[PDB]
């Protein structure tokens, strides 16, 4: 199963092995056990080119893990300054509430990321 | 019974990472993700990274442990060889025996289950220091693979369990390990093996 190996592919930061799945066209939209895709788990550990490769595919930029966390809400808590602004660019959606009803921006503020919330605000 | 290796990512959103180490001639430590497999020189240090959605309370433990990969030999214990076992190498906690042990943490605990005999080796969970992302656990692993009184050739896993204070599972993982003098050159060549098949 492809997507399972894509999944883990993204989250090892493994580049090369990414770029071989998704050339036999892997789900880029897969789930791992906590309901994340690859574009969550590459958002979530800071492998921004990963994160770049997934959005040019197709990744559902919004997709939901099973907290009600989409990739930006893990860009924002964790503090991955260029993923969050990649991910606005393609439409990540600044007003999603997880399931503690938190948007990246309350992630942010919560996590000490001052300057990530300041994008955030200025993109409400 | 015999330890379960499946995953479980469980509430705490329990993940494992590896550092980005390579395969040049004299690496100690890498990992595979395509292999999901650990490759390291016996006695070196093996980061691991306990990544963790929402952080388990005070009290919570990470436990290593080994298990045979094979069917056939996942009843038997893993344990050192008599030559390693009898060879005066404890760092003073460790017991002789024990094939994984965990270095620089003064709270390590090493236990030698009553019923299944099996060797484990269990830290207390610590949240990540300030401007970290995750928890390291740094690993030995104090036989080779090739060790003929021991694990003789025979691929091992090692499964880490999220445990909390009672023993209770939280989180589960599980990694392949070959402990080897040249891990680089053994991890290109069984990269090489499975893209040719
Ligand atoms: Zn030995």
């Amino acid at each position: 199963d492809l997507g399972k190996k894509l999944l883990e592919a993204a989250w090892h930061g493994q580049d090369d092995e990414v770029r071989i799945l998704m050339a036999n066209g892997a789900d880029v939209n897969a789930t791992d056990q906590s309901g994340m895709t690859p574009l969550h788990l590459a958002a979530w550990r800071g492998h921004l080119e990963i994160v770049e490769v997934l959005l040019k595919t197709g990744a559902d930029v919004n997709a939901i893990d099973r907290w009600g966390k989409t990739p930006l809400h893990l860009a924002a808590r964790i503090g991955r300054l260029e993923i969050v602004e990649v991910l606005l660019k393609a439409g990540a959606d600044v007003n999603a509430q997880d399931k503690f009803g938190k948007t990246p921006f309350d992630l942010a503020i919560d996590n000490g990321n001052e300057d990530i919330a300041e994008v955030l605000q200025k993109a409400a | 019974s015999v330890p379960s290796q499946k995953t479980y990512q469980g509430s705490y959103g329990f993940r494992l990472g590896f550092l980005h180490s390579g395969t040049a001639k004299s690496v100690t430590c890498t990992y595979s993700p395509a292999l999901n497999k650990m490759f390291c020189q016996l006695a070196k240090t093996c980061p691991v990274q306990l990544w963790v959605d929402s952080t388990p309370p005070p009290g919570t433990r990470v436990r290593a442990m080994a298990i045979y990969k094979q069917s056939q030999h996942m009843t038997e214990v893993v344990r050192r060889c008599p030559h390693h076992e009898r060879c005066s190498d404890s760092d003073g906690l460790a017991p002789p025996q024990h094939l994984i042990r965990v270095e620089g943490n003064l709270r390590v605990e090493y236990l030698d289950d009553r019923n299944t005999f099996r060797h484990s080796v269990v830290v207390p969970y610590e949240p990540p220091e300030v401007g970290s992302d995750c928890t390291t656990i740094h690993y030995n692993y104090m036989c080779n693979s090739s060790c003929m009184g021991g694990m003789n050739r025979r691929p091992i896993l090692t499964i880490i369990t999220l445990e909390d204070s009672s023993g209770n599972l939280l989180g589960r993982n599980s990694f392949e390990v070959r402990v080897c003098a040249c891990p680089g050159r053994d991890r290109r060549t069984e990269e090489e093996n499975l893209r040719k098949k």
